[PDB]
């Protein structure tokens, strides 16, 4: 990759915290703290699990009423967001928002309301349903 | 990344 990746982890001080045993489904609430790499992320709310026999294929959502993402992005395209969540994937490109999701870097600004992103990038999509599920 | 969370109730932390 580059080197860092495994130096500076997610970061979590917290208040209202609990953290299972059993399928280790954990949440942060009231007070919670979030930073990664070059990458910081705002929430009330914070919940992360594992669909994970495997690992770093970790599942995390925000929610800060609305939450808000930062992202100071490789290539000097940096990157910032806000929405009623915010979600991210651990061994994976892909970032998600939904409800008033707002999305701004040097390529491009969107407003919409279900929205996908690319922490590596400099690309978004909006994805306008009509029951195509 | 890793993910490394501390709690209130003990002041020190775990990796997950």
């Amino acid at each position: 990759g580059k080197t860092g990746d495994t130096d500076q982890p997610i970061h979590i001080e917290s208040d209202q915290q609990s953290l299972d045993m059993q399928g280790n489904v954990v949440t942060f609430t009231g007070n919670v703290v979030v930073t990664q790499g070059t990458i910081k992320i705002n929430a009330d709310k914070v919940v992360v699990t594992r669909p994970g026999n495997e690992k770093g294929k970790e599942v995390i959502e925000g929610f800060g009423n609305p939450a808000t993402f930062y992202q100071m992005q490789d290539n000097g395209k940096p990157v910032k967001g806000r929405a009623s969540k915010m979600r991210y994937e651990l061994q994976n490109d892909y970032v998600v928002l939904t409800g008033n999701a707002y999305l701004e870097q040097l390529d491009s600004n969107i407003k919409g309301d279900k929205i996908t992103y690319l922490v590596k990038e400099q690309k978004m999509q909006a994805f306008s349903d009509k029951g195509r599920r | 990344v890793p993910i490394t969370y501390v709690n209130r109730a003990t002041x020190k932390c775990a990796r997950y």
